[PDB]
């Protein structure tokens, strides 16, 4: 949804949420580190050790419980008012973006579970924008961010 | 009669630790003022000595097995030694002041899976362990964890030293030595995951810094 | 509940109708130097869910440096989008094209960029919009157009042809006569004449045939001699103030959205 | 100073912005049979360099004999200057030309004469620009305009070719349809829709791509049988009240104020 | 009936901008409480935003000569880029944040014997000096430097930039770009020393730091 | 916290200096024919584990013979050793 609409827009600004939610069994134990690192939508982020990590803002949770989602409300840093929607664009210009950062997903503790459970435990993330704003309309169908 | 304007030979400017003393002087020119954003181009506090360095950071993480033994030390940190080091941002502020003298928050968590069994200890002990008796550690700021209870445990303290302060690019003796040693052996069923990995957190609270220097060791 | 039914636990609103507004406003910090409890939440849980999200302490964003806010539908769709184009090839002729949300009738023979993607933002419209038509081309050639309501007669669908209908019928319904020379444009406003309560864009063929349109507009040329240039027409739709929009669904997903590339 | 600074002398405003009006009114002498003690100064020292300049004994010039201050920024620039102009060649093609403040970009392609000049006074500029295009030639030409924000997709600049864009895509960033035989002028705003807090011209290769633009116009033309005369389109810019202007600069000097020699 | 204690599972915890979601938690453990030196063992301000990062330091240093003719540029400088360097401890603060505004003080100050005569002009102009006439650089922030009178001035800017802040690890275009150029030829009687070496002095002025990053580059 | 932190969950005195006297003294029964609450709880837990220990109902110790307190660190290490 929160795309579909900022979609037709060429600026926004605001907190994006990011909501985890974990499905998990009563017997898994184990312990996520989501880290924002502050910036554009192309940095390499492929060198940042978890502990490196620990100095942008973040957060870890605890998945085996009675809870199932940790919200992360990304607050709105750039160096811009607003970022633009140069996903329309050919190419990429220094300058031009479209994320104030990237997102990272770190395993702070190993999954422990014994062995007539699964091997792992999937998660979904879901998206959504508070004091959210979003002007100057136009038209285009985002394509997939194929990661 | 009327007197006429003339230049103010001698003057004195600076700001923080910068002094300046000027002998041909004349006056500061100045354009405009300060602005606020009437819309923010940023939702975070400013930087501050409490942003960057009274925050929490990841400093050492290891392993507890099913084959280490009653009191086998899973760890042995240098708390604040850890925290020096350009890792971590709260660097920026200690690289550049001599001395310091601080109070530390210490969060240890692991992820033991509920089939799993045994207990660790987490101890805050000021210089060095000497040859205090491992049984008594409770003594230190500590922090117990039992598989069948908590995943978690906080210790918090203020400056404990012989010194007024802890001297980082040169060093006595560690401020603190955070012991986490097998408080009850860590067993378990035959298929189970025969371990748990652990990590630590710090953070300063009530960073005095002190002595503005360009060394580096 | 009044339906004799009962509960233990409660029953709160799901994703409640315009919640906040669009523009950076205050309607001190927006969360800090407190906790976030707003961090940790069961999803599954409705009344849980909408426990307002906060993870690290931020400020009052402040003000918007524009008036209007851009995210208000009436403003938004207010901007008359397009909507489809046509040319004519012979001289007395006419054609005519349906208003439908159908999400099935692609383009051209169907609904276009955005107004096919607003429209399936939503299950239930109804209310008056104002269409605007541009004239292209040609010069010196009478035209007129109607109105038609759903479940009346009116010429084949999305096909140039000569009418067959009476003049009289035609104008009947209400019709506007004009000619290229003076102007190049006409903007006229579609009623809700419609004897379905709303209409909608998603639905599934036979309803797709019947409540998934608001209308039908027909335009039909004269004294077009074709030893002239051609006559093209380009429609744009604009919502009014008396339009309304009911129920919130899944936008299309993107490979259904789709738009006549031209130019 | 709230900066942890400290002196012993003063730090006065240097260079403040509208010191004084621009026509000779009285906001007795000016200066005279006293002593002329700004005769005198330092002018190294910012303090003493603010002293009143006299010389000799002079008197009140009095009022000047029309309305209006020419010298506000607002009403001087309040008449449109000249940007650019460009003709088309072949039919159905379009041409897309950036307003950019680039001391850099040369004219054509680049800011030309007043405006050229204008924009180099001051560091920062922000906020709406009246734009009025004249139309040159040709009749019974159909034709569309629309304004792009920095940042998005557009047709390829300064070049006339045939559009690469949607229809859909055009129309929805907000557009405009006119017709040569009709009108032959347009005269509308373009926003302050950037995602910048303000654009410049004085600027460094980098940033002299992105933060050196306000936005783009693109025209596109139609039904124009080049067996017709030519057509030719010429812009013109005039700030509103709504613009704003900040920190000046040293004007750019001579050597780098340039004109589109034409007629 | 008599409720028997029970620990709180679910809890919230962290500081500054790190956050922490656990569920098998328990309650926090402190000792002691924050001690204030009846006896200071440092009488420095402790070290805060402002100590650190809004003080002076020496940016750049060069020579004036006889032979630097009119309008000779005896400095180009990108006065921010500078000070983001190790060499000074504001890097510390910069180092660690993604963006930050703020304003700027400079000075610059020389040493003419007064056997020589002559002058400069200092600019901040931000962004380039693009093709701004050189004679017309007294309307950007500045300072003249005249041997017979002054040497020394000093300039005070806020925040001026095309965007809401500047990006260090990787910057858009300088925010300012100090010049410094001969005024009037430094010219000399037979046997005076033909120069006269020249620094410049700079600091930010109401630094606000945005967005904690683990990035140099 | 003036440190800039924040917690849902308490932060209780762990492990408080002189806590109780040395010498027999009263500073009824001391615990009895109520509930011993106190003899259960979560160890690890700092907060809890600071709630009172008593298992079976005992009465008030009384007064100790003699008047100097052992315990008092000032007094015993005033012997020097
Ligand atoms: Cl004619
Ligand atoms: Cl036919
Ligand atoms: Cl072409």
């Amino acid at each position: 949804a929160l795309a579909s609409i900022c979609q037709m827009f060429c600026f926004w600004r605001g907190d994006l949420v990011f909501d985890f939610q974990v499905f998990p069994t009563k017997y898994h134990s184990g312990r996520l580190l989501f880290c924002f690192v502050p910036g554009n939508e192309l940095i390499d982020v492929t060198g940042i050790t978890l502990k490196q990590a620990t100095t942008a803002p973040c957060a870890v949770m605890d998945i085996a419980g009675v809870q199932s989602t940790l919200r992360f409300r990304v607050p709105w840093i750039s160096d811009t008012p607003y970022r633009v929607n140069r996903y329309t664009k050919e190419a990429h210009q220094k300058g031009e973006y479209t994320a104030i950062g990237k997102l990272i997903v770190y395993c702070y503790n190993r999954l422990t579970s014994p062995s007539n459970v699964a091997h792992h435990v999937r998660v979904n993330v879901y998206l959504s924008a508070i004091n959210l704003e979003c002007f100057a309309p136009l038209y285009h169908a985002m394509d997939v961010t194929t990661q | 009669e009327q007197m006429i304007q003339s230049v103010d030979r001698t003057a004195v400017t600076g700001a923080s630790y910068f002094t300046s003393v000027d002998q041909s002087s004349v006056h500061t020119a100045e354009v405009g003022s300060h602005q606020i954003e009437p819309l923010k181009t940023s939702v975070d506090k400013p930087g501050s000595k409490k942003t960057q360095g009274e925050k929490f950071f990841l400093i050492h993480s290891a392993r507890w097995l099913t084959t280490h033994a009653l009191f086998h030390e899973v760890a042995k940190l240098d708390v604040v030694k850890l925290l020096y080091n350009e890792q971590f941002a709260v660097q920026g502020l200690l690289r550049y002041h001599t001395y310091a003298r601080f109070g530390i928050e210490i969060q240890v968590q692991i992820n033991p899976t509920p089939f799993q069994q045994g207990g660790l200890i987490c101890a805050m002990v000021p210089g060095d362990q000497s040859y205090g008796s491992i049984a008594s550690l409770t003594v230190y700021p500590h922090g117990l964890l039992n598989c069948n209870i908590n995943n978690v445990v906080r210790i918090k303290v203020p400056f404990i030293y012989t010194r007024g302060a802890y001297h980082f690019k040169d060093p006595q003796y560690p401020v603190w030595e955070l012991t986490i040693r097998v408080w009850s052996e860590l067993n378990i069923g035959t298929g189970t995951s025969a371990y748990t990995s652990l990590n630590v957190l710090a953070r300063f609270t009530d960073l005095e810094l002190h002595g503005l220097t360009p060394l580096s060791t | 509940d009044d339906s004799g039914g009962f509960s233990t636990t409660v029953s709160t609103e799901q994703n409640v109708p315009d919640p906040q507004v669009g523009i950076t406003t205050m309607r001190m910090d927006v969360s800090g130097v407190q906790a976030p409890v707003g961090a940790i939440t069961t999803i599954e849980d409705p009344v849980l869910a909408k426990k307002v999200p906060e993870t690290f302490p931020e400020l009052k964003p402040g003000e918007s440096r524009h008036t209007s806010d851009h995210m208000s539908i009436y403003k938004f769709m207010g901007r008359s989008h397009f909507l489809c184009t046509f040319t004519f090839n012979s001289n007395n002729k006419e054609y005519t094209f349906p208003i439908t949300l159908s999400s099935t009738s692609n383009p051209p023979h169907g609904l276009p960029s955005t107004l096919r993607w607003f429209f399936n933002l939503f299950q239930l419209y109804r209310g008056p919009l104002d269409l605007t038509i541009i004239i292209t081309g040609a010069t010196d050639v009478d035209g007129m157009a109607w109105f038609t309501p759903v479940g009346l007669a009116v010429d084949t669908p999305w096909v140039e042809k000569e009418s067959a209908l009476q003049i009289d019928y035609k104008t009947a319904l209400g019709a506007v006569r004009f000619n290229t020379r003076r102007t190049g444009n006409i903007q006229i406003r579609l009623p809700w004449y419609s004897y379905l309560y709303a209409v909608s864009g998603a639905l599934d063929g036979l309803g797709d045939k019947t409540d998934s349109t608001f209308g039908l507009v027909s335009i039909q040329i004269a004294n077009y001699n074709h030893s002239d240039e051609y006559l093209s027409f380009s429609c744009y739709l604009s919502v009014t103030e008396q339009s309304e929009f009911y129920f919130p669904r899944a936008p299309l997903n993107s490979n259904a959205m789709l738009s006549t590339e031209s130019m």
